[PDB]
């Protein structure tokens, strides 16, 4: 729990076109 | 050229279709009766010389 607390504390301190072709087909 | 809306059936199930390579229009034109639905007025091209 102290480790989790220290961790929480110091974190604040073409292809689309060919798929479009398949979908249109 | 100017031109001379289908429901989901058991036949066009895309879960049955394996999509591996995209099928193009020249595949439909070279082989007019294998990949075409309603192939009405197509003409058979020459194969090879």
């Amino acid at each position: 729990e102290r480790k989790k607390r220290k961790q929480f504390q110091d974190l604040g301190r073409d292809k689309s076109k060919e798929l479009h072709a398949i979908k249109e087909r | 050229f100017e031109p001379l809306d289908e429901d989901w059936n058991e036949f066009n199930d895309i879960n049955k279709i394996i999509i591996r390579q995209p099928i193009r229009t020249e595949y439909k034109i070279a082989f007019p009766y294998l990949y075409n639905n309603l192939p009405h007025h197509v003409h058979l091209t020459w194969y090879h010389t």
